[PDB]
C-alpha cells in the first residue's frame, strides 16, 4: 500500500512541478517580448532626432 | 536583434549627416581658401609688375 501511494504522489508531483516551472518563467517571457518593442521604441527616439539634424 | 536593425537606421541617417557636416567644414572652406589664394596672388602680381 506504501509503495502504490508514494508511486502515485511521485507521479502527480510531476506535472505538477512542469506546471509550475511553467509559471514562473512565463513572466520572464512576456517581458522579453515587451521588451523588444520597448527598445525598439526606445531606440526610435535617437532616429528621429538624427533625421532632422539633417 | 532588434537593436542591431534599428541603429542600421540610426547609421542610414548618418551617413547624410556626415554627407552635410563634411561639406559644411571641408568643401566650402576649400573654396573660400581658394579664392582667397587667387585675390592675393592676383594683388601680388599687380603688385610686382608696376614695380
Amino acid at each position: 500500500s506504501k509503495r502504490a501511494f508514494e508511486l502515485q504522489k511521485s507521479a502527480f508531483s510531476e506535472e505538477v512541478n512542469i506546471k509550475t516551472a511553467e509559471a514562473q518563467l512565463a513572466y520572464e517571457l512576456q517581458g522579453a517580448r515587451e521588451q523588444q518593442k520597448i527598445r525598439q521604441e526606445e531606440i526610435e527616439i535617437e532616429v528621429v532626432q538624427r533625421k532632422k539634424q539633417i | 536583434v532588434v537593436e542591431r536593425a534599428q541603429q542600421v537606421a540610426v547609421q542610414e541617417q548618418e551617413i547624410a549627416r556626415r554627407e552635410k557636416e563634411l561639406e559644411a567644414r571641408v568643401r566650402k572652406p576649400a573654396e573660400a581658401e581658394r579664392y582667397k589664394l587667387e585675390r592675393l596672388a592676383e594683388a601680388e602680381k599687380s603688385q610686382l609688375i608696376m614695380q
